[PDB]
RNA sequence: UUGGAAAAGAUUAGCAUGGCCCCUGCGCAAGGAUGAC
RNA sequence: AGCUUUGCGCAGUGGCAGUAUCGUAGCCAAUGAGGUCUAUCCGAGGCGCGAUUUGCUAAUUGAAAACUUCCCAAUA
């Protein structure tokens, strides 16, 4: 917030500005030192931890505001040609999969009541029985009870908000006090949160029905993470000659993550891509919800280049972005072979045929949430060619 | 800074202790040069406008008025002591004694809670107010 | 931003249709049973249900 | 008032 | 959400419980020494609770609500939150107050036998509050007086001349360094001084030693987990007091008793007088059963530890206790099950008439041949914006208020309720008036026949106002037939009315 | 007047004046009892000490002065920090030093290029998106109008 | 009638008062309708 | 002459009492605060503060829970 004292002497203003700059430098250095000590494992207290967390959150908010301002100044990082090529690839992938778009929720959806009840339950589970609840928390609980009282009216209000409310309120931002990797905690408005949760449940159900998310998208209810690791280990050895290095063959499993994948999500590209899958009105509503004014204490900044993880629709958005990224990385032919024919799709970490398993170096690939892992069994000639390249 | 007016004269400080009776009188015997007394003064300034309606905090310099450091034996660099209507209330910190705080309390909430508890104990007349804190340990981990 | 003085109530002399309505609506009487007992002999819930 | 005391404290530190 | 959930893998209600640690709890209970072994290190023995399965612990319910339904400051909230820590320390105090657990810092509680070998402020505060109002000296004096009275009740047959308590200082009932003699009872004869042995011993050995004056002493101890051996410690104390430098007892054949107040035990390993060892044993057993000061201390200790056994409930009135309700204790057979009086009448078309009827409650006293009907207007039960539990609570409150309207001299000593679940709200509403016992009556009497009467039923239908008008349940048997016969006749009449 | 008038009691040996090394501060010999013979003895002792301290005094002093000059490059006093501002700050006139209110009361268009780039990208994508096959659209006008077609 | 030793007032519940909404009797303003040989 | 309107204030009765009653002292406000009907129509409240104050009685805990002396001994 700018400090404007037009009634103050110019030398007084200069002295105040110099003192402010010195104090800001000292505070930044102290916060960096305290964060380093906390990450290393130094001995601190609750007051020191609280002060360091507050200073780090303020610094992160200022840095995010500066990054958003620079993104607006520098424009979209993604070039037009690259964006067009990515959109063409995604369109080709969707057409090959023949994914019917998920329409807007009809007036007489068969499972609308069930989805609304599930969303209300999933939102209520956060509000555990504590000593008390804030006024906003009390209003949220009251709105949840009212929705559980009149499901039809609540669904009508949700639909009206989805089709009309393209400009939401300010979403709060707080940072979880993780010692190593600080993470944000974004709280949406109560009615906005309810609408987002209903939209997310509907989109997840529609995607499951239409098979939008691919099998290699790892986090699912079918396989828990430890069982996912066990299945990956079991299927790695299931490939033909997965260990025979006698002929010089070498197998390389690359474990990588998409750095700043959540942060570097172009809102315009997200709107242009989600419209190919989600309903155009629903996609526009989700894209608009992705743009909000992040408010925290006396600091308020806008968002234009990063999807908010707090929104209930983040799961579908992040899944679609990860699917697009995987299609770019895995390639059209490899993804098609890994997902099998549309009529009889293949299971996870499985190829339609043994010949189709050795059709390319990429054999096994599990696109976790912002964490890739591809197992490549490069032949001797293929490894030599890749090394030469 | 140090907006709290330090009672330079020892007799002036004693009269100030006899001045207010319906609130809490806290005297900071720390010498203003040391950084620990600076942190104590900062903590007092944090609660300067909060506990004002229930307490009256004054600073003190043991070099200016030595009688307080020679009769009450306040040898700590910055010791916080209380006196309510000519009765030095004792805070049950658990540090062996209860005449002073002797610690640079950097938590404003802790100081506010201690002041409130001291006021409640003085109203109840308990010369040894049970401090709602585990001051016997460093309270850090 | 003043701080409320450390003062409490003086004494209790009223009750019933004058102060009982607030204690029945706002501070409504809970179950007060089947939620405060522990049954130190047996174990109702699981070992780590919490 | 407080200016003199502040200056005195500053001059010794 | 700003709360870190360790169960990020799967949900219990979506994937299912992935573990079952109940066997772990059972194994941890058994491997600690079983329930008895676990409680041995705890203060459950001192609570004198002989039911290791019936006792219930008040989880966060020791106070009213620990002032949670209030607007106290942060310091009061912190104190309330730290209050359970004091209770937890007190529960496991014997396992923690042992001199072999902490360093040697033996400190004895003022005017008490609690020798806290250490400095635990929570447990120290709990022990001080447990012994509030000078309990130790009073308990010792009460034990001495009870022993003297028990002896003097039949002292003449036991060859006792004169029993009088010596001049013992108040500080001689808590200082272990210097002891004295509690009872100085003469025997009027050359009482052969038996060998000083444990009362638990069944050996009848008496050395060639005789005297006239025989002394008896009593000591108070708060044994720890390791100091609970009352017999051996008492024998050692008696041996040390025999050759004590300052405990100058008058009779060298002066027995001494010990009380393990912490572990609820008593022993005596002194010179058991011929024929007095069974007397001392019986006196000690009767005291430990019903010692007044010890009972008060045990009650205070149970209250402090947030432990309270489930008190027995009023028994049901079976076919054998059917006539037991006609005694001088006034019984009002409350049966307001039919209070849900409404008219669900199928209208010709469109809907059904949803018109509630004016209800009522039934209060009749077969023990006195009375009948009082309190009618509940349909307006009170309609449009109040509440569920049926609020209506039941209102009915119970109305019953309690009608009981309060009746004089205390005419308050029903028993309140038989036909509704099973109405006993708890009845007790809660009128806990300030506990002179009425809410006894169960499983066999529900046909008291609803009043609602079908030509006069009573028509009045109940149209009684739009709450009326406490009385009536005579018996037609003429109140002044003509026996009260039990009157109740039988009323039951027969009601059964006939309900039959057809 | 002493502090006894307040009726208060207990519950230069200060801890600041004390230390582990060299014990407490101050001189055990009071500065009072001096004289002309004391002046002569002190002068002789100080002359002897200065003579016995001049072995490496010149080189040590020069090196220390050079080190202080070097440290002046990276060790600005808090006072020095605001010294330049405080020097010019005195130029504020009395009216300027009294009107200070209480604290209780061509050009670069950076966003222009970003907006242009975003518009171009959106136009290119829509041109690409115009080639889509079966992208659906639910008209908000119809849905909102037919929303009340099943209301109570 | 005679005679010897000598919590710094708290917890819990109802009842009326009290607060407002209705009426009544009282007192009266400005009026409103009427009887006046 | 009898009655009565806005009803007022007194006294009695009935009911309500956390959303409510009121000050509202901060602010707008008879010189219009507010809008899906009524939009050339309607015309006086709303945002935030704080409580629901006066007494009596029983009980309850405690050794004592309070209103002008007391435990004692052969008699009178």
């Amino acid at each position: 917030i700018p400090w404007k004292v037009p009634g103050l002497p110019t030398p007084i203003e200069n002295m105040i500005l110099r003192y402010v700059k010195a104090k800001a430098d000292w505070w930044t250095n102290t916060a960096h030192y305290n964060r380093e000590r906390i990450r290393r494992g130094a001995t601190v207290d609750k007051t020191v931890c609280k002060k360091n967390l507050g200073r780090l959150t303020r610094l992160y908010l200022k840095a995010e505001q500066e990054r958003q301002h620079n993104y607006l100044k520098d424009g979209p990082y993604i070039t037009a040609e690259e964006a067009v090529a990515v959109y063409t690839t995604t369109v080709h992938w969707l057409e090959s999969r023949r994914f019917s778009p998920i329409p807007f929720p009809p007036l007489s959806y068969k499972h609308d009541t069930k989805l609304l009840i599930l969303a209300l339950e999933r939102l209520k589970e956060a509000y555990s029985v504590k000593s008390r609840l804030n006024q906003s928390q009390r209003e949220e609980l009251g709105l949840i009870e009212q929705a559980y009282d009149n499901p039809h009216e609540a669904l009508s209000r949700i639909k009206r908000h989805l089709l009309t409310q393209r400009a939401f309120k300010e979403v709060g931002i707080e940072f979880m006090d993780l010692y190593s990797h600080l993470v944000p905690v974004y709280d949406v408005e109560p009615l906005e949160k309810i609408t987002d949760a209903y939209l997310d449940q509907y989109l997840w159900y529609e995607a499951d029905k239409r098979r939008l998310f691919p099998p290699w998208i790892k986090p699912a209810d079918t396989e828990p993470p430890p069982l996912l690791v066990y299945k990956w280990c079991q299927g790695i050895n299931n490939l033909q000659d997965v260990w025979e290095t006698s002929e010089g063959e070498c197998n390389v499993m690359l474990e990588s993550r998409f750095e700043k994948m959540y942060e570097k999500i172009d809102l315009t590209l997200l709107n242009r891509l989600l419209r190919l899958i989600v309903d155009h009105n629903i996609a526009d509503y989700m894209t608009a919800k992705n743009n909000v004014v992040i408010n925290y204490k006396d600091m308020n900044h806008t968002n234009s280049y990063g999807i908010i993880r707090g929104l209930q629709f983040a799961s579908f958005i992040v899944q679609y972005y990860g699917l697009v990224m995987d299609l770019l990385v895995l390639g059209l032919h490899r993804a098609s072979e890994m997902a099998g024919p549309p009529q009889m799709p293949n299971d996870f970490l499985s190829f339609q045929d043994i010949a189709t398993e050795a059709a390319h170096p990429i054999r096994l690939f599990c696109r976790y949430i912002d964490r890739i892992h591809i197992f490549f069994r490069f032949t001797a000639d293929e490894a030599r060619d890749l090394i030469q390249r | 800074s140090y907006m709290l007016p330090h009672l330079h004269n020892g007799w002036q400080v004693d009269q100030a202790i006899l001045s207010e009776e319906d609130r809490v009188v806290v005297i900071r015997f720390g010498h203003d040069w040391d950084p620990t007394c600076m942190k104590m003064d900062e903590v007092l300034y944090s609660i300067a406008e909060k506990v004002k309606n229930f307490a009256v905090i004054y600073l003190v310099d043991i070099t200016e008025v030595p009688d307080f450091n020679k009769m009450y034996e306040l040898y700590d660099p910055c010791t916080v002591m209380f006196f309510f209507r000519n009765k030095h209330i004792m805070i049950d910190l658990g540090t062996g004694n209860n005449n002073k705080i002797n610690w640079a309390m950097e938590d404003k909430q802790e100081m506010v809670d201690i002041i409130e508890t001291v006021y409640r104990g003085a109203r109840k007349g308990r010369g040894l107010v049970v401090s709602p804190k585990d001051y016997s340990t460093k309270y850090r981990y | 931003k003043p701080l409320p003085a450390p003062l409490d109530g003086q004494r209790k002399k009223r009750g019933g249709r004058r102060y009982r309505k607030m204690k029945e609506r706002l501070g409504l009487t809970e179950i007060r049973k089947q939620a405060n007992r522990m049954s130190f002999g047996e174990i109702e819930e699981d070992a780590y249900q919490e | 008032d407080i200016e003199s005391s502040l200056k005195q404290l500053a001059e010794r530190r | 959400v700003l709360k870190q959930n360790p169960f990020w893998w799967t949900h219990q209600r979506h994937d299912g419980k992935l573990w079952n640690l109940n066997n772990y709890r059972t194994d941890m209970i058994q491997a600690l020494g079983g329930v008895e072994g676990i409680l041995e290190h705890t203060l459950f023995k001192g609570t004198y609770f002989p039911t290791w399965e019936g006792l219930f612990w008040e989880k966060a319910s020791g106070f009213e609500e620990s002032m949670k339904w209030k607007k106290l400051t942060n310091a009061q909230r912190s104190g309330l939150n730290q209050i359970p820590n004091r209770r937890f320390t007190l529960w496991w105090s014997p396992t923690i107050n042992r001199a072999n657990v902490y360093v040697g810092f033996q400190v004895q509680l003022d005017l008490t036998g609690i020798f806290m070998h250490g400095k635990i402020p929570t447990l120290k505060i709990s022990l001080i509050q447990i012994f509030r109002a000078h309990l130790w000296q009073k308990i010792h004096e009460s034990i001495v007086m009870d022993l003297c009275q028990v002896f003097d009740q039949e002292l003449d047959a036991l060859e006792i001349e004169t029993v009088q308590k010596e001049t013992i200082h108040p500080r001689k009932s808590y200082k272990m360094n210097s002891s004295c003699a509690d009872i100085l009872l003469f025997a009027s004869y050359k009482w052969n001084v038996s060998r000083p042995s444990l009362l638990a011993d069944s050996k009848d050995v008496m050395d060639s030693t005789t005297t006239q004056k025989y002394w008896i002493d009593i000591q108070l101890r708060w044994g720890d987990y390791d100091s609970h051996d009352i017999e051996r410690y008492a024998r050692a104390k008696f041996l040390d007091y025999t050759t004590d430098n300052m405990s100058i007892y008058p009779s060298p054949t002066g027995v001494l008793i010990a009380i393990d107040l912490a572990y609820n035990l008593h022993s005596a390993y002194g010179n058991w007088f011929p024929g007095s060892k069974p007397l001392i044993q019986q006196a000690m057993a009767k005291i430990m059963k019903a010692n007044p000061a010890l009972y008060v201390l045990r009650e205070r200790i149970r209250k402090g530890l947030q432990l309270y056994s489930s008190e027995p409930t009023e028994p049901y009135l079976s076919s054998q206790n059917y006539g037991e309700l006609f005694s001088n204790q006034i019984i009002w057979f409350v049966d307001d099950t039919n209070v849900y009086r409404v008219t669900i009448h199928k209208t010709f078309e469109g809907n059904l008439t949803t018109k509630p009827i004016n209800g009522a409650i039934f209060i009749f006293n077969p023990r006195t041949g009375q009948l009082f009907l309190k009618i509940i207007h349909t307006s009170v039960w309609a449009g109040q914006k509440r569920l049926g539990q609020l209506a039941k609570w209102k009915t119970a409150e109305e019953v309690a208020a009608l009981i309060r309207s009746l004089p205390v001299e005419e308050q029903p000593k028993q309140i038989i309720v036909t509704r099973k679940g109405m006993l708890d709200p009845l007790e809660v509403h009128l806990l300030d008036f506990p002179n009425i016992v809410i006894k169960g009556s499983e066999l529900q009497l046909p008291f609803q026949a009043c609602l079908k009467v030509e006069k009573f039923g028509d009045l109940i239908l149209k009684a739009t106002e709450p009326q406490m008008v009385l009536f005579n349940l018996y037609d003429d048997w109140l002044k003509t037939i026996s009260s039990y016969t009157a109740f039988s006749r009323l039951i027969l009449i009601l059964r006939a009315l309900h039959v057809n | 007047v002493p502090g006894l008038g307040r009726g208060a009691t207990g519950f230069d040996l200060n801890d600041t004046n004390y230390d582990e090394f060299n014990g407490y501060a101050g001189s055990l010999f009071s500065s009072g009892p001096y004289e002309k013979d004391d002046e002569e003895a002190d002068a002789i002792y100080a002359a002897l000490d200065k003579r016995m301290d001049e072995r490496r005094k010149e080189r040590r002093e020069q090196r220390e002065k050079e080190e202080i000059e070097k440290y002046r490059m990276e060790r600005p006093k808090i006072q020095q920090q605001f010294s330049d501002l405080k020097r010019k700050l005195a130029e504020v006139t009395e009216e300027e030093w009294l009107s200070i209110p209480e604290v209780g009361d061509g050009e670069l268009d950076m966003r222009k290029i970003g907006q242009a780039r975003n518009t171009l990208m959106d136009m290119r994508l829509s041109q690409v998106s115009d080639s889509v096959s079966g992208q659906t659209v639910v008209d908000p006008k119809g849905y909102l109008t037919d929303l009340n077609s099943m209301i109570p």
